[PDB]
């Protein structure tokens, strides 16, 4: 189990958490007054209370999609004409 | 040094250090436990 | 409010209600009120269990270190039971499972739609016990002594004990479990081997909780 | 310091904005501007604050020691009192590894609180400790006074002369910590240790100079 | 100007007012601040006492015909030995007879700490019966000498004091067995003989 | 008002209420109100206990002049097993102390016989229990001489300690020692500090006396800095 079997929720724990953490800073500065300006020169103390934030990521994010809020609306997300 | 913090801040400063961080850390683990081919 | 730390700024939707509201939402686990609710429900049976589990660790062994029983080790008990019974351990889990799983659907259930396990005609002669009272207190068959009706101030006492014993018994179960993986010996043994020398047998001073390369 | 006229630091050059001159010691010295920020100068006057009271107490040992080792009396050198075996107690022998782990586990209790209510005045004085409130909050940034932290009461009796007490503090603080660097640079220089060091200058001062080391002039 | 202070000197605990009977302003811990709670405790005293005032005379007196010559073989049994002392049945089935025993007095006297004045009333003689009286305090038959006349209020801050010096007793008694391991009377003609270095200190330091 | 140093200006703080006031506050100790309230009683109760206790020293140098106060706890048969008598005098003492501290936290509450409620202290100032069957002169003048006595009664005892380190005897043995060779026994003429040179008086004491076949250890107060 050592090889490749343990290893890969290992990798998998860690990505989602980066994912999560990431998803997070993008949410909060959606909305604050300039959002396009925090993604250039990023707010690092936000950045650092959101890192930990990750640590419980599949709890938070399972409790979302059962809740409905992970996923966007299909009829608020713009798409090309078919 | 409010505006020099928000210089340090800059994707390319932050990105800079959060990687040069993460590499020393894998460099430091190898260091310590070298040869890492399974979990055991 | 007793707060987990003097000082810490309370999340928002841990307003002193829940038994044990000290203000510890770090990571804004609690935020949505439905997992909150879930997550309530959650550690009450986990510290409801722990505290079932540690009493059957550590009481056991005290009295098996007072010459009163002879229970084995809880990380032998196990070979030594399944040997003393002969049960195989595949029939003896798979039993358990079924068990375990229908009075898990019903208090399942019961969350999924309060007072709902009570509906006419249900279960026999009984469903009206399967009504429940608040989260995590089925009230009624469970608390058959009726200590959760005296008053209003000693629900919210009894309660208290309940969730501080709870955190206590489950990080005890952890601490226990981490004990015996780097120590190797019994809870006991450990207290015992660390009183000793107090200043020389720590975590630290184990081999494993802290592989010193450097 | 403690005036708008305080002595400064580059007799001429105007002191920075930042620092009007109320801080103890304050000389208006802060030539890279690493105090600009109001919140910054806050933290860095806590941290000096920090750093001069264990750089105080730090250097009355290696220098109490030091004499102690000089006059005969056992005492190790500050450099190798550290190798020195650890006492036993009366509850069992010391190990390094309890030793560092107890000395970090009490010093995170401590700093936890003050740093809260560093951030959260008065956080602390909410009787969670005991009852103790008053005497958990904070007279200053960096003073922390009560009736457990000033027992005495110089910041409760006068306060010119609890605020020339600010001064002597800073000052001192200041020597001391610059006091340190030379315990240290002295010792990786000349391997001797002060008070051997303060013996060899009184005894040969014209010969026995930093010059005179091999590593600090390295040609000469 | 008020009830006598454990230490006099000190202020009285603002929920012990006094009308407990042996109020002398005792509770540092803050045990009994809640109301209800102060209620249960306080029953919880008398009986834990009562209940020690005979285990403290059932040790002394033993010992004391036993020192006499005047105690049987049974009294030359140590109370710490007592135990294993043979009489009649095994251990079991005296604990076994003495629960159900103690289930029916037990269960009977709780009817009357949860509702006051409900127990009062000979079961098999609807005749029989206690007269009205105090949580704690049953009188009527239990207090056959009728003393419940004559100053019970001196009478009854009389048990309390007997009562908690008889229960620190017990604890005495316990603790001596624990270190000295000798009966009380032993342990305090120990004392009696060298009282200048026979003190628990001087022991514990032997030890 | 007389001052430790005359021309000086008495601390605001020492306006001259407590008995023995000299406006002497060079470094502000007593700043704080309160504080000053319980430095007035650490004064007393200091000066008090180290009266008797020189006067001890000196007794028990005239009466039996061979045990050395410094060792006589091990040069003296205790009537009484330590361990017993530390025992009692503990209970003793903190008994009397805490009636003693109960009144300056609260004056005027432990004035009264607790066993018996009939006896009770008359009023009285915090620092003067009311034991005063005899008071020869004015109250005010007999508190001076007090605090004045016991000034110099602590400066002395602190004279025995160093002297029985420095030297190997008691008060009345050293002060002979300095009356046969007065220009010879100076801290000045066994001790000197110079700016390379470092000569210090020998420590007469054993850094551990063995009492009863415990050794007790018996340090020279900061033996490194003399
Ligand atoms: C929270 C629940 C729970 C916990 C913490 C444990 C823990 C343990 N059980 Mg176990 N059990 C639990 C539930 C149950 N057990 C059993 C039936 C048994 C048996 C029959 C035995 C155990 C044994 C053990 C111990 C060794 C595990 C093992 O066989 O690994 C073997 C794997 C390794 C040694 C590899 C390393 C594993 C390590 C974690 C890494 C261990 C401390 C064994 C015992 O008594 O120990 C001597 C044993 O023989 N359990 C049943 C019945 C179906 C359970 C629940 O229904
Ligand atoms: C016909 C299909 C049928 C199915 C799939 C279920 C399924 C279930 N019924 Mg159920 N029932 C069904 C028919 C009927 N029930 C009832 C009357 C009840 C009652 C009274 C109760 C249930 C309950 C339950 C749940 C018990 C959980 C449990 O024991 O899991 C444990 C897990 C196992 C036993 C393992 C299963 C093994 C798997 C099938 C094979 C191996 C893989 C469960 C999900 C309980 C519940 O939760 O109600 C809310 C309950 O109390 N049923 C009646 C008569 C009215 C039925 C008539 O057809
Ligand atoms: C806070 C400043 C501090 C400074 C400047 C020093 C400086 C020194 N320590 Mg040291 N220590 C300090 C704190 C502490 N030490 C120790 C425990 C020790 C030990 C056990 C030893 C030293 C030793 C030494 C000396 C040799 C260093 C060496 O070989 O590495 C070893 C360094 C360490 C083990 C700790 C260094 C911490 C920095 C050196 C001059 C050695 C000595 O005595 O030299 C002859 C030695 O054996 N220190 C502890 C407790 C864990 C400290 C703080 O808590
Ligand atoms: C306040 C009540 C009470 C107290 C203070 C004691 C105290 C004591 N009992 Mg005991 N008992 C009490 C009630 C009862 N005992 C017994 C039956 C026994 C027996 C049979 C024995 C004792 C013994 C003892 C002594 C040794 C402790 C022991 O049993 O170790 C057991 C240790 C652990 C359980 C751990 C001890 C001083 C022992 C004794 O006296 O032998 C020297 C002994 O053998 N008791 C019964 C049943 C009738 C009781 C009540 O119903
Ligand atoms: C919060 C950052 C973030 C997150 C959560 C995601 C998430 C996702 N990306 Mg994506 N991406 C990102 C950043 C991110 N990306 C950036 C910065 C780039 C430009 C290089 C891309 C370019 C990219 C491509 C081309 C594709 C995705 C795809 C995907 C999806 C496939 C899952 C996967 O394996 O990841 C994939 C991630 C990558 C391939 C590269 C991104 C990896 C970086 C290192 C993670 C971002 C870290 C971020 C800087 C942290 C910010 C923290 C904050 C405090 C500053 C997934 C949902 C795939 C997709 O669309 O699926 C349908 C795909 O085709 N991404
Ligand atoms: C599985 C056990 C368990 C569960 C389900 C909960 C659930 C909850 N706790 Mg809790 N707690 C626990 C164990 C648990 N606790 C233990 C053992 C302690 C002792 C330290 C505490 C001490 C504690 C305090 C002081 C407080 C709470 C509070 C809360 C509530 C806040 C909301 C929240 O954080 O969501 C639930 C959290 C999760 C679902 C995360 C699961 C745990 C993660 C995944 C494990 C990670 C490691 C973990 C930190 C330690 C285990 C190793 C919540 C319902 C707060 C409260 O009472 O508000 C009403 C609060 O003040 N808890
Ligand atoms: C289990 C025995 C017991 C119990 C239940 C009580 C209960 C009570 N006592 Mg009490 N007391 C006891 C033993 C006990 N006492 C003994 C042995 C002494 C002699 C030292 C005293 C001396 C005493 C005084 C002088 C006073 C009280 C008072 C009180 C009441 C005040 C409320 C309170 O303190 O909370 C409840 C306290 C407890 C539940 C105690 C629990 C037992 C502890 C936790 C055991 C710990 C080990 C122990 C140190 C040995 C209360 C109902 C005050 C009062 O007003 O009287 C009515 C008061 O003035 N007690
Ligand atoms: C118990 C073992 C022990 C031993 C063998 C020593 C030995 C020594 N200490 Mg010392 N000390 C100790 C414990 C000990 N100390 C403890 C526990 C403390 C903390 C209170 C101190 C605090 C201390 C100070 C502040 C000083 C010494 C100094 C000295 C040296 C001066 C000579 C002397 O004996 O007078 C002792 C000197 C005193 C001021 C006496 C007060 C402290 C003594 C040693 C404690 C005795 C009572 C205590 C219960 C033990 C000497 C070699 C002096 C020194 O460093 O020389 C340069 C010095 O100034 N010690
Ligand atoms: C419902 C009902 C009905 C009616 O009402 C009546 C009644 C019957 C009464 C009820 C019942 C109830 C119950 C069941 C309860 C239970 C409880 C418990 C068991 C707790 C525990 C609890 C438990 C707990 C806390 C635990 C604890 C433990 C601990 C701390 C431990 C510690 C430790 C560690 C880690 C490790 C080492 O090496 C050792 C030590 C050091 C030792
Ligand atoms: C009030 C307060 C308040 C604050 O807040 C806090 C604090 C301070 C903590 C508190 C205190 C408390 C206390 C002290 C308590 C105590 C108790 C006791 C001791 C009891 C006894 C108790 C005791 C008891 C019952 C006793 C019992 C006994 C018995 C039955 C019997 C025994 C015996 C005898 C006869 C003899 C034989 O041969 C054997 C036997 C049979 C074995
Ligand atoms: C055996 C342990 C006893 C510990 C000493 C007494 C318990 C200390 C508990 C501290 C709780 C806060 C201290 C007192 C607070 C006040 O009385 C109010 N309850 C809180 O404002």
């Amino acid at each position: 189990a050592g090889e490749v079997f343990i290893p890969t929720f290992g990798f998998l724990y860690v990505a989602g958490w980066i994912g999560y953490v990431g998803r997070l800073y993008l949410n909060m500065v959606k909305g604050e007054a300039k959002p396009t300006e925090k993604e250039i020169i990023i707010d690092v103390p936000a950045a650092l209370r959101l890192t930990w934030q990750g640590a419980t990521w599949p709890v938070q994010v399972v409790a979302e999609l059962r809740a409905n809020t992970l996923t966007e609306k299909a009829e608020n997300i713009t798409i090309s004409p078919r | 040094m409010k505006n020099f913090t928000t210089y340090l801040s800059t994707a390319p400063v932050v990105a800079l250090a959060w990687f040069t961080v993460t590499a020393a850390l894998l460099i430091e683990i190898n260091r310590f436990f070298p040869d890492p081919l399974v979990f055991s | 409010r007793p707060l987990w730390m003097p000082g810490a700024t309370v999340p928002a939707h841990l307003k002193g209600e829940l038994a044990g509201d000290f203000g510890f939402d770090p990571l804004n686990l609690g935020k949505d009120p439905q997992a909150l609710r879930w997550y309530q429900q959650a550690e009450l049976v986990h510290g409801r269990t722990a505290m079932t589990a540690v009493a059957g660790i550590l009481i056991p062994g005290l009295l098996t270190k007072a010459g009163v029983l002879n229970v084995p080790e809880w990380y032998e008990a196990g070979k030594v039971s399944a040997e003393q019974t002969g049960i195989a351990l595949g029939p003896l889990l798979a039993v358990q499972l079924f068990m375990c799983g229908f009075v898990e659907g019903k208090r399942w259930m019961d969350f999924l739609k309060p007072g709902s396990q009570s509906e006419a005609g249900s279960f026999l002669g009984f469903e009206a016990s399967f009504k429940g009272t608040d989260n995590g207190y089925p009230g009624g068959p469970f608390d058959p002594m009726g200590m959760c009706n005296e008053s209003e101030a000693k629900t919210k006492d009894l309660k208290l004990k309940e969730i501080k014993n709870g955190r206590l018994a489950m990080l005890a179960c952890l601490g226990f479990a981490a004990q015996y993986g780097a120590t190797g010996k019994g809870p006991l043994d450990n207290l015992a081997d660390h009183l000793a020398a107090p200043l020389k047998t720590t975590f630290v001073d184990n081999g494993i909780s802290i592989p010193i390369h450097l | 310091a403690y005036g708008p006229d305080r002595p400064l630091w580059y007799p001429g050059n105007p002191a920075p904005a930042y620092l009007d001159g109320t801080l103890a010691g304050d000389y208006g010295f802060d030539p890279l501007g690493l105090s600009s920020d109001p919140e910054t100068m806050r933290w860095m006057v806590h941290a000096e604050l920090q750093n001069a009271r264990w750089a105080m107490l730090g250097a009355a040992g290696v220098l109490l020691t030091s004499i102690g080792a000089a006059v005969g009396l056992p005492f190790p050198e500050w450099y190798e009192a550290g190798a020195a075996p650890l006492p036993s107690t009366v509850h069992g022998d010391w190990s390094f590894g309890t030793l560092t782990a107890t000395m970090f586990l009490l010093f995170h209790w401590a700093e936890q609180k003050r740093i809260m209510d560093f951030r959260n005045p008065g956080s602390q004085g909410d009787g969670s400790f005991f009852g103790i409130t008053d005497d958990f909050k904070s007279k200053e940034n960096g003073y922390p006074g009560g009736r457990l932290f000033d027992p005495i009461g110089f910041s409760r009796g006068d306060e010119a002369m609890y605020k020339k007490y600010k001064q002597n503090e800073i000052v001192n603080g200041r020597l001391a910590m610059v006091a340190n660097l030379g315990f240290w640079a002295q010792y990786a220089a000349t391997g001797k240790g002060p008070i051997q060091n303060l013996a060899d200058h009184l005894a040969d001062p014209y010969h026995t100079t930093f010059t005179t080391n091999g590593v600090s002039v390295p040609f000469y | 100007a008020n009830r006598p202070s454990w230490f006099p000197g000190s202020k009285f605990p603002a929920h012990l007012d006094g009308t407990l009977p042996g109020d002398h302003g005792f509770d540092p811990l803050s045990l009994g601040v809640d109301p209800a709670k102060l209620k249960w405790y306080q029953q919880a005293e008398l009986q834990n006492g009562r209940w020690a005032m005979l285990g403290a005379a059932g040790i002394l007196v033993p010992d004391l015909l036993r020192a006499v010559g005047m105690g049987g073989p049974a009294a030359q049994v140590p109370w710490f030995e007592a135990g294993k002392y043979e009489y009649f049945a095994p251990p079991s089935a005296l604990f076994a007879s003495m629960m159900f025993l103690f289930a029916f007095v037990e269960f009977r006297r709780l009817q009357d700490i949860r509702k006051p004045g409900s127990a009062n009333q000979d079961p098999i003689f609807t005749n029989n019966k206690l007269p009205a009286g105090e949580v704690g305090y049953p009188g009527g038959i239990f207090d056959p000498l009728g003393y419940s006349k004559g100053n019970m209020e001196t009478l009854k801050l009389k048990e309390i004091k007997n009562a908690r010096l008889a229960m620190l007793g017990f604890a005495g008694f316990v603790a001596q067995y624990q270190t000295t391991g000798k009966t009380p009377l032993q342990n305090l003609s120990d004392h009696l003989a060298n009282p200048w270095s026979t003190t628990v200190l001087s022991n514990d330091l032997a030890r | 008002r007389p001052l430790w140093r005359p021309g000086s200006a008495p601390p605001a703080h020492l306006n001259g209420e407590l008995p023995g006031d000299f406006g002497f506050d060079p470094l502000g100790l007593g700043a704080n109100p309160e504080s000053l309230k319980w430095f007035a009683e650490s004064e007393r109760v200091h000066a008090r206990w180290a009266m008797l206790a020189v006067a001890g020293i000196l007794v028990q140098e005239v009466v039996k002049p061979d045990v050395f106060w410094y060792d006589a706890p091990t040069k003296i048969d205790l009537p009484f097993n330590i361990v017993g008598l530390l025992a009692f005098e503990f209970f003793a003492m903190h008994f009397v102390e805490l009636k003693r501290w109960q009144d300056f936290r609260n004056p005027g509450s432990v004035d009264a016989d607790p066993l018996f409620p009939s006896n009770k202290l008359a009023p009285h100032e915090v620092g003067y229990p009311g034991f005063a069957p005899f008071v020869p002169g004015p109250m005010e003048e007999l508190k001076v001489k007090e605090i004045k006595n016991g000034r110099l009664a602590m400066l002395a005892f602190i004279g025995f300690t160093m002297a029985a380190q420095v030297t190997g005897k008691g008060p009345l043995a050293a002060l002979s020692e300095h009356l046969a060779d007065p220009m010879g026994t100076t801290i000045f003429s066994k001790a000197v500090v110079v700016p390379g040179q470092v000569v210090q008086p020998e420590c007469k004491i054993p850094q551990f006396t063995d009492f009863q076949g415990t050794k007790i250890f018996t340090p020279c107060l900061f033996q490194g800095l003399w």
